[PDB]
RNA sequence: AAACUGCGGACGGCUCAUUAUAACAGUAAUAGUUUCUUUGGUUACAAGGAUAGCUUUGUGAAUGAUAAAGAUAAUACUUGAGACAAUUCAUUCAAGUGAGUUAGGAUGCCACGACAAUUGUAGACAAGUAACCAAUGAGAAUUUCUGAUCUAUCAAUCAGUUGGUAGUAUCGAGGACUACCAAGAUUAUAACGGAUAACGAGGAAUUGGGGUUCGACAUCGGAGAGGGAGCUUUACAGAUGGCUACCACUUCUAAGGAAGGCAGCAGGCGCGUAAAUUACCCACUUUCGAAUUGAAGAGGUAGUGACGACACAU
RNA sequence: AUUACUUUGAAUAAAAUAAGGUGUUUAAAGCAAAACAUUAUGUUAAUGAAUAUUCAAGCAUGGGACAAUGC
């Protein structure tokens, strides 16, 4: 579980709304 | 043991460097291994911090990158043709890095033949001759005492007609 | 007397016995000289169980 | 064609092949590589302009420059892409509250991007890895001084 | 010296810590970790010297087995942990939280704290690199590797940690009005606002910084650590409130 | 309990023989390398043999000596699903930093390949494990600049020597080594030699100022374990309270053979004008370990002590 | 335009030297103890001397008289 997307989908949480500030960008 | 140390040398002025401590570890060689052309024979070597480094004593095939072509191929080795830093490394046929060597292009030739539905057996003209040959000239790029393999890539234009030359 | 350390961590009080002359233990007590005063170091194990747990 | 006169075939650490008019990868050629080193030092025209190769360049290699820097004055130019750099000093003693004039000798590679180097010449020097037993130090600018009838050039 | 070092004699043990030249030959050396040899304080020099809660070596490792210390949010067991800065220290079996902070005199001094505000911390940024994958990531004075920034957490700023959660509250951008606390040089401990950041092209950054009561001095941009934004600090300062009174001051003031 | 496995004995302790830009001190670089520990992160309802302690039979005068057979476990050794990462090469798009075809992305290829087939019923919580990032790391290692005592009855020294190219080796730069090429490098501002009853520094004695002499020895750095040399294990050793060979010794012996290195703490012989107990304990400081508990001639206490320093009787 | 000179700093292991406080009964010492709060309470989150050095180099800064190389 941990591994299973306890913690795997956080890194998919983490990854997303990264990308989110990363576009604004102006 | 071989020593890398510069307390056996002497100064810039020539002068004998005395001697103060003995040999040590941080300091240490090892003996070097002549990779010659033959069946696959490779050691793993312990370095220093547990790390390993794959010896190759004697290797045939290879990995050669056709730059224009933008392809990589696994090949045998034919022969070593010319060493720019010893003559006796061609004869003994000992894979260094920089090492024109001579290779079979049937991988090549297959793609080639699949790709563009013709056969080679612009491009320059030497490289068309090492096709109809049977012996195409690449260059070892890897460090093969040190990682254990040979990559390398097809020469071609301007390398092509200097190494050419000296041969 | 003098200051109070309250060490609940190690289950103890500890004070600096001023004397102006189980669960107790006495340590560094020296007079001063000339008679008359004399100092120290008390320890207060209080319950019984830290006293042997936390005592060498 | 005129600086491949060695064994192997010499080519820049960072060779890369431009681009034809066409928007494609032209293998045909390659592009000089040529970078900026730091500190207020600017790049000779023959870095870019030049066709010579070397490996130790600051400007066409990766060959960077560290802190420290000096200066001096060129005393010999007999040895190929490297000369030694006389750097005069005065040392100070303490009981007699005078100086003394001392001098050390540095070897520094002198890339071939410097044409117009030769013996007395003043020059600031960069300090790089070590490019041999006694080379540490790179040549980053010169300027000429007066004549002495031997006009040794690098 | 065949390998690492494992003991610190007392003598070469760091000046801030005083210890006693004549106590013992030896010195805790801080075992690896978040903070460095020098910019830190051994759990259990904290414990013995600091707050007496333990007289010996022997009575410091009874406490830190009983598991009743709290380093950051994280429970610690290693008698030699090291403490740096702000990094907060709580013992929930004695209801205190304590921060440990420079003062004046390039000491470690220990700032009492509510528990509201024992709950939170803050890092100096010290690089912001790619990662693999293209995933930008900070390194904070801490030694915490912390996963994707926002873009705006450069190298030389500050950011407010969320212990519980270890989110990123809030950041200071290290510019030329906010209030910075040395932890370097002679500015050990001293707390003002920064005025001027002179640039050189090869060894350093000089940073001229201005004291509250109007004096001026100077560092390198190593030793700056960000406070706060517009002379409001983030955290409490100790008593002195990073003012270094003048020598006859501090004098006069031990005389009486 | 013993034993397999893991960790440690590369720290600490002693000595100053070697050493003349060597080492060391301040300084600066690693965009030229980098472990171990610790810290922050990231990536089949369970398989296979054999081995010790164990039992049995034994040899040798004997060592920390050793032979056979019969079993038996793994976080020891392997296979194996659970689904990327990191290396080399070739091509390419490129932003911080004083400065990088640089961190990073894309294409193709080779090798490598996972997050124990793991452990507490009790003190889900733990605990453990493999790789990869980053810190620890102003650490280690190389390297830059400046700085040493006397001597010219030591004036010329050097041939891997000085540089270049290609390679090899190394954790890595580098004549560190190899092949080819060129003739270079240091010197009256003292090179190359010779001496030292020479480890360097912080410092010590004496001094109105300037200075002179000393520094084996608290602490930092270096080197060594009778003399060289060569290696094993491991993250770290050219380790010597590890091993191999030669030289010089020492001890046991059943005469066949065998181990040992007090410049560790006590102590003994010799040497000299010249220098202390074959004591007790881990309670202080701290280190190591599977860990709150065990060890520690590190460390502490005690004994000898007109080396010295302070107060004080008649 | 550099260098030298000079003024301020940055940075820089302690021990030691100087020096600040503190009745180890004084003192050599130690960096602790208390002065008073008659002290658990509080001074108190108590002291750590600013502890200064420091030469020869290296880094930054204000001045350019006396000096060297300018070009």
């Amino acid at each position: 579980k941990l591994h299973k997307i306890a913690m795997l989908k956080e890194a998919k949480r983490y990854a997303a709304i990264l990308n989110r500030y990363k576009v604004l960008k102006a | 043991g071989i020593t890398r140390d510069s307390r056996h040398k002497r100064r810039a002025t020539g002068g004998k460097k005395n001697s103060m401590q003995k040999k040590k570890k941080n300091t240490m060689g090892r003996q070097p291994a002549n990779t010659r052309l033959g069946a696959i024979r490779v050691h793993d070597v312990r370095c220093r911090y547990g790390i390993i480094k794959r010896r190759a004593l004697r290797l045939e095939n290879g990995n050669f990158s056709w730059a224009s072509q933008s392809i990589t191929k696994g090949t045998k080795i034919l022969n070593v043709v010319y060493n720019a830093s010893d003559n006796d490394f061609v004869r003994t046929n000992t894979l260094v890095k920089g090492a024109i060597i001579e290779i079979d292009p049937a991988p090549f030739r297959l793609w080639f033949l699949k790709f563009y539905g013709k056969d080679i057996a612009k491009f320059d003209e030497a490289l068309l001759e090492g096709f109809q040959s049977g012996r195409v000239l690449a260059c070892i790029s890897s460090r093969p005492g040190q990682t254990g393999s040979v990559e390398g890539y097809i020469l071609e234009g301007k390398e092509l007609d200097f190494y050419s030359k000296k041969i | 007397t003098r200051n109070l350390i309250v060490n609940p961590l190690l289950c103890r009080k500890q004070v600096v016995v001023d004397i102006y002359h189980q669960t107790i233990v006495l340590n560094g007590f020296v007079t001063k000289y000339g008679g008359g005063k004399t100092s120290g170091f008390a320890l207060i194990y209080d319950t019984l169980s830290a006293l042997k747990k936390f005592v060498p | 064609m005129a600086e491949q006169t060695e064994r192997a075939y010499q080519k820049q650490v960072f060779h890369h092949h431009s681009r034809n008019e066409k928007g494609e990868i032209d293998f045909g050629n390659v592009k000089r590589y040529h970078k900026q080193i730091g500190m207020g030092f600017v790049t000779p025209a023959e870095a870019i302009k030049g066709t010579y190769i070397d490996k130790k360049c600051p400007f066409t290699s990766d060959v960077s420059i560290r802190g420290r820097t000096l200066s001096g004055i060129v005393k010999s130019c007999h040895m190929k892409r490297t000369i030694i750099v006389r750097r005069d000093y005065f040392h100070y003693v303490s009981k007699y509250q005078r100086y003394e004039k001392r001098h050390k000798n540095i070897a520094v590679h002198c890339s071939p991007a410097f044409r117009q180097l030769k013996e007395g010449d003043h020059v600031v020097i960069g300090q790089c890895r070590p490019l041999s037993k006694t080379v540490r130090f790179n040549v980053l600018k010169f300027t000429s001084r007066g004549t002495g009838d031997k006009k040794q050039f690098a | 010296a065949r390998g690492p070092r494992h003991h610190l004699k007392r003598l070469n043990a760091p000046h801030h810590w005083m210890l006693s030249k004549l106590g013992g030959t030896f010195a805790p050396k801080p075992s690896h970790g978040p903070h460095g040899m020098k910019e830190c304080l051994p759990l259990i020099l904290i414990l013995r010297n600091r707050l007496n809660y333990a007289l010996n070596g022997r009575e410091v490792t009874m406490i830190v087995k009983n598991r009743t210390i709290k380093i950051d949010g994280k429970i610690r067991t290693d008698t030699r942990y090291p403490v740096g800065f702000m990094d907060v220290l709580s013992i929930p079996r004695t209801k205190e939280n304590f921060r440990l902070m420079y003062n004046t005199k390039r000491r470690f001094c220990l700032v009492p704290l509510t528990a509201e505000q024992a709950k939170f911390k803050l890092c100096k940024i010290e690089k912001r690199v790619l990662g693999t994958g293209a995933i930008p990531y900070i390194v904070t004075h801490d030694g915490r590797t912390i996963r994707y920034p926002h873009p705006e957490l450069q190298a030389n700023d500050t950011i407010k940690l969320n212990l519980e959660t270890g989110k990123i509250v809030d950041f200071v951008k290290f510019d030329i009005g906010n209030t910075a606390m040395m932890i370097g040089g002679n500015g050990m401990g001293r707390v003002g606002v920064i005025v001027k950041r002179e640039v050189h092209p090869g060894s350093f950054e000089i940073v001229h910084i201005k004291d509250a009561k109007g004096n001026t001095f100077t560092t390198r941009l190593n030793n700056v650590f960000v406070i706060g934004k517009g002379t409001e600090t983030l955290v409490n300062l100790p008593l002195d409130k990073g003012i270094k009174k003048p020598l006859l001051q501090q004098v006069n003031e031990t005389i009486k």
